[PDB]
């Protein structure tokens, strides 16, 4: 969930 | 990859490490006289398990997400499908901040930046996992003796990251290539700057996989004792690295 998040945030 | 390509690599990767350190080396050197007085490591020790536990489980999330944020930085990883980004993220974070740490650590009293003073590892006996602290503490003993620079540390763990034989790796080939071309940035810059001595004092394979499998060890065997303490006070991208 977060890590997914982390990468997708630009 | 030529020459020129391979400089602007050795540039890219430093400039991304740069940009993403948590702590300036500048600001750690300077701080080394600002240690815990005997009365602040008496009110370390005298702090429950589990609140030393959060503590320490928030300031290593925090080090996590500017790891986090070196990998987008680095050439070629945003290019990797969300799978193996996942994989080199779960496997290497912690590695690369374990790495990060000897920065922090004052090799000349053993003793380590930790909530705005410098401290030995004593403040850490509320923990209950003193054999790992002093692994951790050995490990930063033997990386900070190597005089590691900067740019050393940044083409280091961008190698630390890109790893080919992470279990779980889709496109292998292409992680493979990214390595190899990493490799060559890190092997090129010791050969042009007269330290290629450091490549047989570097840890052995198998040391960093040794201090994570510990860390999840310990953090299994604390989530036993208080599991409502990591549920309810632990960072979500820490629960998600090293829970399950
Ligand atoms: N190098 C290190 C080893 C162990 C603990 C640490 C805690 C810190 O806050 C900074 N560095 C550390
Ligand atoms: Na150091």
């Amino acid at each position: 969930k977060i890590l997914h998040r982390l990468l997708q945030d630009s | 990859a030529s020459l020129t390509e391979i400089e602007h690599l050795v540039q890219s990767v430093c400039k991304s490490y740069r940009e993403t350190c948590q702590l300036r080396l500048e600001d750690l050197l300077r701080q080394r006289s600002n240690i815990f007085s005997r009365e602040e490591v008496t009110g370390y020790q005298r702090k429950s398990m589990w609140e030393m536990w959060e503590r320490c489980a928030h300031h290593l999330t925090e080090a996590i997400q500017y790891v986090v944020e070196f990998a987008k930085r680095l050439s070629g990883f945003m290019e990797l499908c969300q799978n193996d980004q996942i994989v080199l993220l779960k496997a290497g974070a912690m590695e690369v901040v374990l790495v990060r740490m000897c920065r922090a650590y004052n090799a000349d009293n053993r003793t380590v930046f930790f909530e705005g003073k410098y401290g030995g590892m004593e403040l850490f006996r509320a923990l209950g996992c003193s054999e790992l602290i002093s692994s951790i503490f050995d490990f930063s003993h033997s990386l900070s003796a190597l005089h590691f620079s900067e740019d050393e540390i940044a083409l280091y763990t961008a190698l630390v990251l890109i790893n080919a034989h992470r279990p779980g790796l889709q496109e292998k080939r292409k992680v493979e290539q990214l390595q190899y071309n990493l490799e060559l940035a890190f092997h090129h810059h010791l050969c042009k700057t007269h330290r290629q001595s450091i490549l047989a004092k570097l840890p052995p394979k198998g040391k960093l996989r040794s201090l994570c499998s510990q860390h999840v060890e310990r953090l299994q065997i604390f989530q036993h004792l208080h599991p409502i303490v990591v549920q309810a006070a632990f960072p979500p991208l820490y629960k998600e690295l090293f829970s399950g």
